């Protein structure tokens, strides 16, 4: 093994001309032996040269191979298919038409050393041409997981097929000659091999780390490693980060701990790598997440509103000469969560518009600008459906800015609607415009808020004006909650307040926190209601946790392992070097640890613990 | 740019195109010379 390639994900997209896109393959694969990703073979023409994939022994993805109209596709030494990720939800090898206007293509895909494919399933579908791969032994291959999960078709009358050779396990082949007779490691094997073997024979069982088949007994006599190779062993998991500090009896920085890059164990980070909390070195991070530099080593982190996206804005930019949000508008502001200018919602929106060739808008698709947290221009809304009791488009809007206003005097405008109460439960910065609500004559509540905790220049003014009278809200029975503070109401629910008289959970006010009775218990912090840690055992009538995390429960549900309350006792963690942790439970749920002379763990205390 | 109906529903960027697998009922994108991934969306790390 070694020498490593990215691997490609452009699942059946194609790169330029075929000849561009045969170049790519070329440059992505050349002398490549293992895939950190995926191997995607698609759209190659007849008289391509695809020999330098004779190289590739392993492939961390999966394995695609359409559209093709090559004779043949020499994967000769491909030894595994991991299948970390799989190809339309489920295929960790998919070999799919592969023919053109004529009925021909892929006969031949000598396979010879592919022997498992550790996870997902397998698939072909329309190669008209494609020979004696419909022998295969798949039990052999797959594990009997995704054995019932394969879409298996190979439709030829006849063609240009050789037989296998004699020498072959129950008629199977990749191809013709023997070199092509599949070689099985699971099937034909014994009782007492509990993974893969070198032959039919007991003494012939694989260690259980190993994927492919053996060499020998060992865990260096490997094919290929199930998990990690780590030097030259195949281990379970690389050496962790983390280790078990006996003296926090919590895990501590271990200076011994490698990273993990494809299936092997580094010292550290190659190129230009970030890492995961999985602990892997990678080329990018996920989409949920993006980070930087957190102390030396480029860690990945979690963007915990979903990952910031800066939008034009109605007006400026590519959506310039625009009225409003339209019909023809609102797709463009999907993962949004600023505005880099204004928002307009104009009564054409929902009525639409003859000039602008622009449908009415359907008055559902709002719910697209949920994910808007920031207006830097001002947000005005002149129209909106009138079954929408509710600005709760903008629940989330946190900031308007106003560095541009409306007729250049307001940042916020809610005008001539038929709403019952201002959404915004989110809002708490208005810089530096005015705002206006007005002849909204059902709205109720804003008045309630103090507009003026909300400016950021000290010269913005407010005009609630022309909505319903006080009396008129109030006789309707429509005041804050009895929950809320002085502070006011974005409407009526428990979850609209500014800030809370008694006691916040989470996002809604509420009366007690669950201290002797709740669902979860909870202890009380800042006035807010915190759940306990699920180790902490429910006490009747009396508290159950004394603050956060596992050292704070009156008393653990489980184990107790110093001052943690613990679901397991430490069964095999990684220690302060020689050797792995392992304690039992004493009767009083105490773990203590095994005596030293055990390393399969134990039962109790002392030698008796673990027996020969 | 052009708007793409893949499994993530995104739009091929770089100047590229969507177009339809028949034989399958799959789309994808033609991306221009010298940009990898399905919405085109990376430059070759080589090529530029
Ligand atoms: C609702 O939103 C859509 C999307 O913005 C608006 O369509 C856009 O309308 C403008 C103005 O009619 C078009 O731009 C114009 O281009 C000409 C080039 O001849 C330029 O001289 C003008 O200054 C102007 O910028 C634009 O093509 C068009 N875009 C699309 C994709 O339709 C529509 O106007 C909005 N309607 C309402 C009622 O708000
Ligand atoms: C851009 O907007 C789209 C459309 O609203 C968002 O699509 C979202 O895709 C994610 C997939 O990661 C969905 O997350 C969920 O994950 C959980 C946990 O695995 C799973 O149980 C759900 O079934 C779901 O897949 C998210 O709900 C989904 N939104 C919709 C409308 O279904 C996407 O969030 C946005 N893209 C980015 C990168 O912000
Ligand atoms: C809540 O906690 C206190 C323990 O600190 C309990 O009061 C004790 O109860 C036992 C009765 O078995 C007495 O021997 C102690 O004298 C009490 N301690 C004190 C300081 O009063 C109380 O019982 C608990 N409540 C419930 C429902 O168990
Ligand atoms: C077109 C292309 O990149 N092919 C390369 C070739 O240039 C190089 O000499 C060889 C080294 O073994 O790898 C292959
Ligand atoms: C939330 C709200 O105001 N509900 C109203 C209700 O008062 C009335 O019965 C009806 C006709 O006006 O429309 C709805
Ligand atoms: C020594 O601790 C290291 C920490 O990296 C760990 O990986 C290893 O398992 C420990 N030694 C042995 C052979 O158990
Ligand atoms: C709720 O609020 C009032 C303060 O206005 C307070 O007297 C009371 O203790 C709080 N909690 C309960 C148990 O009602
Ligand atoms: C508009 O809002 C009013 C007042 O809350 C409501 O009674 C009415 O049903 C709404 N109109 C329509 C057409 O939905």
């Amino acid at each position: 093994e070694k020498k490593v390639c990215q691997g490609t994900s452009n699942k059946l997209t194609q790169l330029g001309t075929f000849e561009d896109h045969f170049l790519s393959l070329q440059r992505m694969f050349n002398n490549c032996e293992v895939v950190l990703g995926n191997l995607e073979i698609t759209y190659v023409q007849r008289n391509y040269d695809l020999s330098f994939l004779k190289t590739i022994q392993e492939v961390a993805g999966y394995v695609l191979i359409a559209l093709n109209t090559v004779e043949r596709i020499p994967l000769e030494n491909l030894q595994i298919i991991r299948g970390n990720m799989y190809y339309e939800n489920s295929y960790a090898l998919a070999v799919l038409s592969n023919y053109d206007a004529n009925k021909t293509g892929l006969k031949e895909l000598p396979m010879r050393n592919l022997q498992e494919i550790l996870h997902g399933a397998v698939r072909f579908s329309n190669n008209p041409a494609l020979c004696n791969v419909e022998s295969i032994q798949w039990r052999d291959i797959v594990s009997s997981d995704f054995l019932s999960n394969m879409s298996m078709d190979f439709q030829n009358h006849l063609g240009s097929c050789q037989k296998c050779d004699p020498s072959c396990p129950n008629g199977s082949c990749w191809g013709a000659g023997e070199e092509n007779c599949q070689k099985l490691t699971k099937i034909i094997c014994a009782q007492q091999c509990s993974g893969r073997c070198r032959g039919k024979s007991p003494s012939d069982c694989c260690h259980n780390q190993c994927a492919a088949g053996c060499t020998g007994p060992r865990e260096s006599d490997c094919l290929v490693c199930r998990k990690f190779r780590d030097e030259a062993t195949c281990k379970d998991t690389c050496p962790p980060l983390m280790l078990y500090n006996p003296t926090t009896y919590q895990m501590d920085v271990n200076p011994e701990g490698k990273y993990s890059f494809g299936a092997t164990c580094v010292k550290k980070c190659p190129r230009n790598y970030v890492v995961t909390d999985h602990g892997s070195c990678v080329r990018a991070c996920g989409a949920d997440s993006y980070e930087m530099e957190e102390d030396g080593v480029r860690k990945c982190k979690k963007c915990e509103g979903p990952c910031r996206k800066v939008c034009n804005g109605i007006g400026i930019g590519e959506f310039k000469d625009s009225l409003s949000i339209n019909a023809t508008n609102i797709k463009h502001f999907k993962n949004c969560t600023s505005i880099s200018g204004d928002l307009h919602i104009l009564p054409v929106a929902f009525r639409g518009d003859s000039f602008t060739h622009t449908p009415p808008l359907d008055p559902q698709e709002l719910d697209i600008l949920k994910t808007v947290k920031e207006i830097t221009g001002f947000l005005l809304i002149q129209a909106w459906p009138e079954n929408r009791t509710d600005l709760h488009a903008f629940e989330n809007l946190e900031i308007i800015r106003g560095r541009t206003k409306q007729h250049g005097q307001f940042s916020l405008a809610v005008v001539s609607l038929n709403i019952t109460s201002l959404g915004l439960r989110s809002l708490k910065e208005i810089s530096d415009g005015d705002v206006i609500i007005s002849g909204n004559k059902n709205l109720c509540y804003a008045n309630t808020i103090n507009w003026k905790k909300l400016f950021g220049t000290s010269g913005q003014k407010t005009k609630i004006i022309s909505n319903r009278g006080e009396n008129s809200c109030k006789a309707t029975g429509q005041v804050c909650h009895a929950l809320c503070s002085p502070e006011g109401c974005w409407g009526p629910e428990p979850r609209d307040c500014v800030s809370c008289r008694n006691v916040s959970r989470g996002r809604e006010c509420v009366d007690k926190c669950k201290l002797l009775e709740g669902e979860p218990r909870e202890f009380v912090e800042n006035s807010e209601c915190i759940q306990c840690h699920p180790e902490c055992l429910p006490q009747a009538m009396n508290i159950t946790c004394t603050g956060r995390g596992p050292d704070n429960c009156i008393q653990c549900a489980h184990y107790i392992d110093g001052p943690h309350c613990v679901k397991t006792c430490p069964a095999g963690v990684m220690g302060e070097n020689n050797t792995l942790v392992w304690k039992y439970a004493d009767a009083g749920h105490v773990c203590h640890l095994c005596h030293p002379n055990c390393t399969y763990g134990c039962t109790g205390p002392g030698l008796e613990g673990c027996p020969t | 740019d052009s708007e793409c109906p893949l499994s993530h529903d995104g739009y091929c960027l770089h100047d590229g195109v969507c177009m339809y697998i028949e034989a399958l009922d799959k789309y994808a994108c033609n991306c221009v010379v010298g940009y990898i991934g399905e919405r085109c969306q990376y430059r070759d790390l080589k090529w530029w």
